[PDB]
């Protein structure tokens, strides 16, 4: 995630295309977020 | 063909194609000209 | 780090005002992903002084 | 592209399956072919009208040229273009400031570049019309072209 | 589903109408909701051809080629659509409609036969003698023999292997407007019948402190159904030119006739009655529950504008209100949606010259009570 | 070798195996009064016949992605993977859509699927993708 932040964000700005592909891939693989933020896990950020 | 159609849709709303768009259409259309010539040469002799 | 990445993937203010379709939908995806109540709760738990 | 189509059409018997397939392709892309044919014949008629003398009647400025309004009414009086094509010709005109259109250069802009494609389109349609005759679909393209 | 697309030919999944032989008569259903319990099928001929009662959807039972061209002699299921009942072979009578629960291939399977003797189908010149599939029984009219039997033929259909003189039928498709309206009639009637059953389940039974007397009742579903039905029967806009608005008036008029002739009008009258018997939202909370009482005011109000939309602009539907003239005036003084009842009354009196004929002094006192 | 085409009537089905029973369901929705869509089983038609009047859908457009964006900013074709499509209900004449409501309790990200009165929004478009590498 630190590497991904360095890719997406630069000079206090968000690169639109990098942000778009990053969120598309992360959201494409739902198991990336962990036990929280997944319906099968049934837990949220608070529970985490 | 699909890539050229997508490029045309990208410029479909724009009033005037800028210089980079003109150069990129030139590249794609020249390559399409070469592909068309080779497809023609595969059948110019009457090879049934 | 996950939340910080999503915040750094959040679209720009001027883009969201101008109404870019992809920017609006990316912000919508982030909105659906991370519910607000979780954020205010995580801020509400304090440190160990 | 048209040359490649002609090469496919080489050595074709009457009512050959390749000719029938090409006709099916044309009638499946009917609207696009109609736009192409209209584009060619619109500027051919434009050259003819500019050469016509009634258009010279509507032309009044000493230095050549013609106002956009004069162009609109003159090309309406010839009664060969509809309203949309009239506006499209107005758009395609140079439209130099003060609505001055150099009709001579306007007519000759699309005469040479479109000649080679226009001739091959004519050859393609003639070749199809003579190698698959009695075709209900193809006479429409013949009449449009 | 459209494996074969042929114009002018019958296809699966196509609702239509079956005029037996002559154009005058067709395959019908019981007149009212309770006259034959919506089970006995008839051969009535007359104005019923326009109504939703004369309507059947041929669904190909064969899951292969579902909705494709109907081949000669193929198993398939007739559906009433309006009541959602599959016509089928029965044992106590010739053949009757059954629920989808009672619908099985051994009963609902029919097929279209070219000739009545043992040894594609076009909408025009059909002349097909339909026949059951699982059995050799043949659909024939009873021909009952005006005081002895009504002027309409009402020849109830019997499944019996005898070959009568005319077993041919004509398949004529109905309009998409008719099909859509009939499907609304079916779904809406089912929803409000279940709503009435809920009203009866907690009818007069105090809730106390626990859950209501019955199970949960659909409030939001009825809300959406009420709203889009009102919008469906919204009058034509005035700024339209003559031809548009006249044609839309004609379409609205016949749609109102279709919805009224299927007992929907009486259905919503029953709904508004059993919602009246809970005089206040507090009463609705006491018996049916506070959560259901949350939307009582809105449901009652939109019921009144639904009634007004159904009757407004049609003389026949509002002339039916002659018997229920006192019914409208009785609820006139009610505090909730008073403009609703009053608008309903206004439409009744303007469009019917007979309710005002039977208007009485006490009714006029009630109107002056509204003013006072 | 027939292909699906624009402006035809078509049904959407899914096969799922639950309790060692390979149920085949078809998506449907009455539309009026209940925008939400539910799937009824088309299997076991012999015992419980299905409902076909509200499960059928008409294709309207099979536009490409870039052309979709342009149409948003402003026949009888054939469908290809990567194209986004517009589906209209048969009885309802309402375009199928993805709604913002989330009555599906199971997953927070799971959104409700329901019919929409119009099609001017982008909510009624569905980009199909290949199932296998073939």
């Amino acid at each position: 995630l630190d590497f991904l932040r360095f890719a997406v964000f630069v000079n206090g700005e968000s690169v639109e295309e990098n942000a778009n592909v990053v969120v598309r891939l992360l959201i494409r693989k739902p198991e990336c977020f962990g036990p929280a933020l997944r319906g099968e896990g049934g837990s949220g950020l608070l529970a985490a | 063909q699909e890539s050229i159609s997508d490029f045309y849709w990208y410029y479909s709303g724009k009033d005037v194609i800028e210089e980079q768009g003109k150069r990129n259409f030139s590249k794609a259309m020249s390559v399409a000209k070469q592909v068309f010539n080779s497809l023609t040469e595969y059948i110019q002799g009457p090879c049934t | 780090a996950l939340i910080d990445l999503l915040g750094r993937c959040a679209p720009e203010m001027h883009l969201i005002q101008a109404g870019k379709g992809e920017a609006l939908r990316i912000r919508a995806i982030l909105r659906s992903l991370v519910p607000l109540d979780d954020l205010v709760g995580i801020i509400s738990l304090p440190l160990q002084i | 592209m048209v040359v490649m189509l002609l090469s496919l059409l080489e050595g074709n018997v009457v009512n050959g399956m390749i000719a029938r397939q090409m006709v099916d392709m044309l009638v499946e892309s009917s609207s696009n072919v109609e736009m192409i044919l209209k584009f060619f014949d619109m500027f051919l008629k434009l050259k003819d009208i500019v050469g016509s003398e009634a258009f010279q009647d509507y032309v009044t400025d000493p230095r050549g040229l013609i106002s956009k309004k004069d162009f609109q009414k003159a090309m309406d009086s010839q009664k060969q273009f509809t309203g949309p094509e009239i506006q499209f010709l107005l758009s395609c005109s140079e439209a130099d400031e003060n609505e001055m259109i150099n009709f001579e250069e306007f007519a000759n802009r699309f005469q040479e570049p479109a000649r080679d494609i226009g001739f091959n389109v004519a050859v393609l349609l003639t070749n199809l019309s003579e190698h698959v005759p009695h075709d209900p679909r193809l006479r429409n393209f013949l009449e449009l072209a | 589903i459209c494996s074969c697309c042929e114009e002018g030919y019958v296809t699966g999944g196509h609702v239509l109408r079956l005029f037996h032989g002559h154009m005058d008569e067709c395959l019908t259903i019981s007149a009212a909701d309770s006259d034959d319990q919506r089970r006995l099928v008839y051969y009535e001929g007359g104005a019923v051809c326009t109504h939703a009662r004369s309507l059947w959807r041929l669904e190909p039972l064969r899951i292969s080629w579902s909705g494709s061209h109907l081949r000669w002699g193929q198993p398939l299921r007739i559906r009433h659509v309006t009541t959602g009942r599959y016509l089928a072979l029965t044992e106590d009578q010739g053949l009757v409609v059954v629920d989808a629960c009672k619908a099985h291939t051994k009963a609902t399977s029919f097929c279209f036969r070219v000739s009545k003797e043992k040894l594609e189908i076009k909408y025009g010149e059909s002349l097909c003698f339909v026949q059951h599939v699982a059995s050799g029984l043949w659909l024939t009219y009873a021909a009952p023999d005006k005081a002895l039997r009504l002027g309409v033929l009402k020849k109830k259909a019997i499944l019996h292997q005898e070959g009568h003189m005319d077993d041919a039928l004509f398949l004529t498709r109905c309009q998409q407007e008719e099909s859509q309206a009939a499907r609304m009639i079916h779904s809406t009637a089912g929803l409000y019948n279940q709503f009435i059953k809920g009203l009866d389940s907690f009818s007069g039974k105090p809730r106390g402190s626990g859950p209501p007397a019955g199970p949960a009742l659909p409030i939001e579903a009825v809300i959406l159904s009420l709203q889009d039905l009102i919008g469906y029967f919204e009058p034509p806009s005035e700024e339209l030119q003559h031809e548009e608005k006249q044609s839309k008036l004609r379409s609205l008029r016949n749609r109102q006739s279709l919805f009224q002739e299927e007992g929907m009008l009486s259905l919503v009258l029953n709904c508004i009655d059993r919602l009246n018997v809970y005089t206040t939202a507090a009463h609705f909370a006491e018996y049916a529950g506070e959560e259901a009482a949350e939307s009582w005011k809105e449901i009652v109000n939109l019921l009144y504008e639904l009634l007004a939309s159904l009757i407004r602009g049609n003389r026949a539907n509002c002339a039916l209100f002659s018997t229920n003239l006192d019914w409208v005036v009785s609820k006139l003084d009610r505090l909730e949606a008073s403009s609703g009842i009053l608008e309903v009354l206004y439409c009744v009196l303007i469009e019917s010259p007979e309710v005002l004929n039977i208007i009485q002094e006490n009714h006029i006192k009630s109107i002056i009570s509204l003013l006072d | 070798v027939q292909f699906l085409r624009t402006d035809d009537e078509v049904v959407l089905q899914c096969s799922a195996t639950v309790l060692k029973e390979q149920l085949k369901l078809c998506l449907a929705a009455e539309g009026f009064g209940n925008r939400l869509c539910f799937l009824e089983p088309t299997s076991n038609a012999q015992n419980v016949p299905p409902d076909l009047a509200i499960c059928c859908f008409t294709l309207e457009q099979s536009l490409s992605v870039r052309a979709l964006q342009e149409m948003l900013a402003n026949g009888h074709r054939t469908l290809l993977y990567g194209h986004a499509i517009l589906l209209r209900h048969a009885h309802s004449r309402m375009y199928l859509s993805c709604l913002t409501t989330s009555r599906s309790m199971t997953d927070k990200l799971a959104f409700d699927v329901g019919l929409q009165e119009d099609a001017t929004g982008e909510a009624c478009w569905w980009t199909m993708h290949p199932a296998s590498k073939q």
